[PDB]
């Protein structure tokens, strides 16, 4: 019935974790359909993403999925992760941050 | 910024 | 760390923009007994106060991270509310009560 | 329209829970 919640909380830990001059990194879930990340990056089924402005060029944190252009090593890459697939938003310099919980529209 | 590696991501305070 | 602001703002925003995506009414639950506390007292019962922050119900809104502002009519007369952040309990639609209730703050305790 | 009356949030679902 209702939409997903994650979305709107991932925003605002986002806005939060910036506000407070840290480093939002996501960990994704890389076996859900749709996820799009250079898998050799890859490890045992996670990945994890630094959002923050400085590694991330236009990042797009829709309902439906995370979207944003970053460098992989020397290569600039094309990153497109969907909502179901996002695990937890931490700050990468001392973990503040959240696991987010399991949603009916998830499957 | 480039994105963390492995060995990098998997030594961060969150785990 | 104990020096980061407090998430309760953010939440809130985020609670208010999901059920208005989801066409429910949001309403704030707040305590009347903090200081800051700006509302009719006339509509508090028992040191609490059921407000409706809907775009119909309301004019004139701001939801900051230090205050929740906005004027609005009780029994058909205009007044302008403001309250403070620690003052804000929870967030939740009135067709079906889905929301939450915040997480305690040290920053409001 | 006009913001609820104590009689009115009262009643609401989500009271119980506060």
């Amino acid at each position: 019935q209702l939409t997903p919640r994650r979305p709107y909380l991932l925003r605002a830990f986002y806005e939060w974790l910036l506000d407070n001059q840290l480093t939002p990194h996501l960990v994704v879930d890389v076996t859900l359909p749709g996820v799009q990340v250079p898998m050799e990056y890859a490890r045992d089924g996670q990945i994890v993403l630094n959002i923050a402005p400085r590694a991330v060029g236009n990042l797009e944190l829709a309902n439906d999925e995370v979207r944003f252009n970053a460098r992989f090593g020397g290569i600039p890459r094309q990153v497109s992760v969907p909502l179901a697939a996002v695990l937890a938003i931490y700050a990468r310099e001392n973990g503040a941050g959240t696991m987010f919980e399991p949603e009916a529209a998830y499957d | 910024e480039a994105q963390p590696a492995p060995h990098q991501w998997q030594k961060m305070p969150f785990w």
